[PDB]
């Protein structure tokens, strides 16, 4: 509180603006069907960014 | 004093192959868990105990107000006045109250302070700000002894260095040897540093501070020595104690002479870290530990042997150290019986531990790649270059 | 060759088959296990923090709010120049840590005489007036001082130095106790001498040995320690110290790693006071200064001028028998057999500094403790310089 | 009334004001921002502030004596 300094409210977790604005809010408009190629170096991708994320069971 | 801390539950790894002795043996823990939290529950359904003094501590918490700012006593004057630093680094002349526990005022301790008319109103031996509590360890890491393949020398020595000392230490003074205040972990990167910190800090009977060197270093001025020293100080308040400091050249380069700020800041700090480490005798229960990669580019002043004695080289895996690496990452692996594993620990390359265990992931992947689990040796052939990226041939031959 | 990603089908297969009959109950147990560990801990609570409260009948809470509602709390200060007071000019400018400076007037309860520059002096709120002077005071358990009045240390417990410790000899011996050879020869005694080498050379040790056969109580002056938080008042500090240096009946003044302090705002107000403390102090006194520093060039020049530092002593590493000597020196605290060939391990071990051999001594008992022997022998010394020499 | 009532908040709104960064959103009418004064407050937003605009370190001007972000 103002000055008497009494807890009155709990608020969100601290993360500072800096580091709160590198979140991807607005997701950019960029599709595996607009890459040439890559479609190796896309499975490589996936299989490390994905397939833990969607299946850590195997 | 008080203790030492860092509670694990049970190592289990008992069996590993879910043939219902782990589900008898996880059931055991699972059921005392219950019992914990039952008891614990029921404890406080039924519970009735407070007030009891009640008026006395009324009136003392009235001249005690609200809110009570906490203050470093800096310095002491006569049995009825001392100097005190509020947290912005201003210090007053302030008055000490009677209920006060005058054998309790020490400088350093964190003394509760009246919000108008500074006055000494409490003391506060559990400061312990946020940082310093977060370095501590609580949930120790699942890694091992039995985690670790090859190491031997180095692990004997770490175990000489900080738990020879804390458990019967009487060998030392028989023979008349201080011990070992202070080891360093050094040797090229992914070699086994910090998985011997985590396998220290598991079969441990002290507090482990687990420090990443650069976390001690902070913007405000005089914040990092004060960081410094506080997480030393829990270190001796919590003895014995064992403190690692991993990335010990985010701190500890070659001196020089500063002239902006902040790396004067920074030197500041290292003279701080490295006067608190004399500071504490080598008899004394607190023992650290720092890692690091580029060990050429330490101060000469923060390995003295006054200082740091002890230095374990972690050296690239040899080829028996290969293989007891390769037994331990592929233990958990439903591995055919084609595989061989010999022909890459055979390849003369600069395979670390984490490069094997890599190997072992990218094996374990291209089998699923296949559809199957059984990870073939085909499946390490291929995983071998495929982990390995990057002598003109006929030179040296 | 194009690899398929795993389909739905393939990932629910995966999922079983492959399976040990005993996945399921496994995983949901330690998932359990977690939960109750994470319940447990947030409902453990935390216990109260015991606050510093005296035991009861301690209390005088009356007279805590006589005092609460009374007395006030005085902000303290680094008084500053005195402004040429002359008593129609009373004001100084006062520093409140952090906080800004102020030319604040005496109260009626000081007087000036009482009041001089940098010292700390508690100032009211209302109109910052220097309410009463208070002294840093001196206390062995605060800083980190003299601490010693006669060193454990003798000539005995320094070896390889033989031509080093006659230099000190002639400087600190001679003129303390036969003041009458330099009285009658009409020589000032020396002033002041450097023990300049490389670290670990011996220099702190060799400094407190003489200090003890000396008969003079030997003073511990870490630089860094003033450098960090012990820094400001340090010259008051330090004028403490040698006053009571006046008061004992003979002090040895030696600053630990003045590499530290050599090399300025309150390092040169520092090293001015020891110009008040060894040029306005008298050249005759028992109090000699002690210098030793890493780097020798780093002392200031003007410290070193004549008629302030009359020696320059140079720290080198031990010979072949200075070598054995410090083995045999530090060895003799441990358990060894009687037949250790030291000369041996002082010529396995060249150009090594003296912590580099007691760290040797501590490798070798090291090494006996490993084959859990309670004698080392020269095997256990050999693999040890083999250790920690060579690197 | 209301007219007066819509008077003093547009008045709320006058100047001088400190600048902040509005941190995070907690309410549909609390937020708490960093004034560059160099403290964090939990103060109140304006009703009449379009909420969409109120992104993650926006710079916001907030009431000199209340710090509500106006
Ligand atoms: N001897 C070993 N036996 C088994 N695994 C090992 C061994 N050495 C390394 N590893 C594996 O290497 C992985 C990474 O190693 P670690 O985190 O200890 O690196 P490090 O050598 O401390 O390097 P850095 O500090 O430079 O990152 C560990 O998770 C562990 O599985
Ligand atoms: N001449 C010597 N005789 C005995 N011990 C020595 C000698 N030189 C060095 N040492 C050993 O070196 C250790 C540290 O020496 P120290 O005085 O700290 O070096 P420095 O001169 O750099 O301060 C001491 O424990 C001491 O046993
Ligand atoms: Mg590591």
């Amino acid at each position: 509180r103002n000055d008497s300094y009494t807890l009155h409210k709990i608020l969100p977790n601290k993360v500072d603006p800096l580091v709160s604005l590198m979140m991807v809010e607005k997701v950019p408009d960029s599709t595996y069907e607009m890459i040439g190629g890559l479609d190796k170096q896309i499975k490589e991708i996936k299989e490390v960014i994905e397939l833990p994320v969607k299946h850590p069971e195997l | 004093t008080k203790g030492p801390d860092a509670a694990s539950k049970l190592p289990l790894v008992t069996p590993h192959t879910q043939c219902r002795l782990k589900l008898l043996k996880l059931e055991r823990i699972k059921d005392y868990l219950l019992m914990e939290e039952e008891f614990i529950r029921n404890q406080e359904q039924m519970k009735p105990l407070e007030e009891k003094q009640e008026e006395e501590r009324s009136k003392v918490d009235d001249l005690r107000g609200t809110p009570m700012s906490v203050g470093t006593l800096e310095e002491i004057i006569d049995d009825n006045h001392a100097i005190v630093s509020t947290s912005v680094g201003s210090e007053h002349y302030v008055s000490i109250l009677s209920f006060v526990d005058k054998d309790l005022l020490e400088p350093g301790c964190s003394v509760l302070l009246n919000h108008k008319v500074h006055a000494v109103i409490g003391v506060l031996m559990d400061d312990t700000d946020p940082l310093v509590t977060v370095m501590k360890v609580e949930k120790a890491p699942q890694e091992t002894y039995a985690d670790i393949g090859g190491l031997d020398n180095q692990i004997q020595e770490i175990k000489e260095s900080v738990e020879l000392p804390l458990t019967h230490p009487e060998y030392y003074e028989e023979m008349g040897i201080k011990p070992p205040k202070g080891v360093i972990l050094y040797g090229p990167p992914g070699t086994g540093k910090t998985l011997l910190a985590k396998a220290v800090a598991n079969q441990t009977s002290a507090t482990f501070l687990r420090v990443v060197g650069s976390e001690l270093i902070q913007k405000y001025l005089g914040d990092g020595p004060k960081l410094v020293r506080e997480l030393f100080r829990v270190a001796e308040e919590h003895a014995p104690s064992i403190v690692f400091i991993d990335e010990i050249d985010a701190i500890g380069t070659k001196r020089y002479d500063s002239n902006s700020g902040g790396e004067r800041e920074i030197q500041r700090t290292m003279l701080e870290l490295l006067n608190q480490l004399d500071g504490f005798d080598s008899r004394g229960d607190v023992k650290v530990i720092m890692a690091t990669n580029r060990i050429e580019t330490l101060d000469p002043a923060l390995i003295r042997p006054g200082r740091i004695d002890r230095k374990i080289e972690f050296p690239l895996p040899d080829e028996k150290t290969k293989k007891r690496i390769f037994q331990i990452h592929t233990s958990r692996m439903t591995l055919a019986d084609d595989v061989t594993l010999d022909d890459l620990i055979m390849a003369k390359d600069d395979l670390s531990g984490a490069d094997i265990k890599a190997i072992c992931t990218e094996a374990g992947l291209m089998a699923l790649r296949e559809r199957r689990m059984k990870v073939t040796n085909e499946d390490f052939k291929k995983s071998k270059e495929n982990v390995l990226y990057k002598t003109p041939e006929g030179l040296y031959l | 060759k194009p690899i398929r990603a795993l389909d739905e089908g393939d990932i629910a297969l995966l999922k079983t088959y492959g399976q040990s009959t005993y996945s399921r109950q496994i995983k949901q147990v330690e998932d359990d296990i977690q939960q109750l560990l994470k319940k447990i801990n947030e409902l453990t609570g935390i216990k109260e923090s015991d606050t510093g409260l005296a035991p009861p009948a301690l209390w005088d809470l009356a007279a805590d709010k006589q005092t609460l509602q009374s007395e006030q709390p005085l902000q303290v200060a680094r008084c500053t120049k005195i402004i040429n007071a002359d008593s129609e000019d009373p004001k100084y400018i006062i520093n409140v840590k952090q906080f800004a400076k102020f030319v604040v007037d005496l109260s009626d309860q000081v007087a000036p005489t009482d009041i001089e520059e940098g010292m700390r002096v508690g100032v009211d709120r209302n109109k910052y007036q220097i309410h009463i002077p208070l002294p840093p005071k001196i206390d062995p358990t605060v800083t980190m001082m003299q601490v010693e009045e006669k060193p454990d240390v003798t000539y005995s417990d320094v070896g390889g130095c033989k031509e080093q410790i006659e230099k000190l000899r002639e400087v600190v011996e001679t003129p303390l106790l036969h003041p009458e050879r330099f009285v009658n020869l009409g020589i000032e005694p020396p002033k002041g001498v450097l023990l300049f080498g490389p670290p670990g050379t011996g220099k702190t040790l060799c400094a407190r040995a003489v200090a003890n056969r000396t008969d003079a109580c030997f003073i511990r002056v870490i630089g860094s320690e003033l450098v960090q938080k012990y820094v400001g008042e340090g010259a008051r500090m330090v004028r403490e110290l040698f006053e009571m240096a006046r008061t004992k009946k003979a002090c040895l003044i030696f600053f630990d790693e003045i590499d530290a302090i050599g090399g300025d705002n309150e390092v040169q107000r520092t090293m001015l006071e020891l110009i008040n403390q060894l040029d306005g102090f008298d050249p005759r006194g028992n109090i000699k200064v002690l210098m030793a520093t890493n780097r020798p060039d780093t002392l200031d020049p003007a410290l070193m001028r004549p008629g302030r530092l009359d020696r320059k002593i140079e720290f080198s590493l031990p010979d072949l028998e200075g070598r054995t000597h410090i083995f045999k020196i530090h060895a003799r605290s441990m358990s060894v057999e009687r037949d250790i060939r030291f000369e041996l391990l002082a010529r396995l071990c060249p150009n090594s500094t003296g912590a580099e051999i007691r760290s040797v001594c501590t490798e070798a008992g090291m090494f006996a403790i490993r084959a859990r022997r309670k004698i080392a022998t020269e095997k256990d010394f050999l693999e040890a310089v083999n250790k920690v020499i060579k690197s | 009334e209301f007219l007066h009532a819509q008077e003093e908040v547009k008045r709320i709104q006058s100047i001088p004001l400190v600048i902040g960064q509005f941190l995070e959103a907690v309410d549909q009418n609390t937020a708490i921002v960093g004034s560059t004064t160099g403290s964090n407050y939990y103060v109140r937003i304006l009703s009449t502030i379009d909420r969409e605009l109120l992104k993650p370190n926006a710079s916001v001007a907030l009431h000199k004596h209340s710090n509500a972000l106006v």
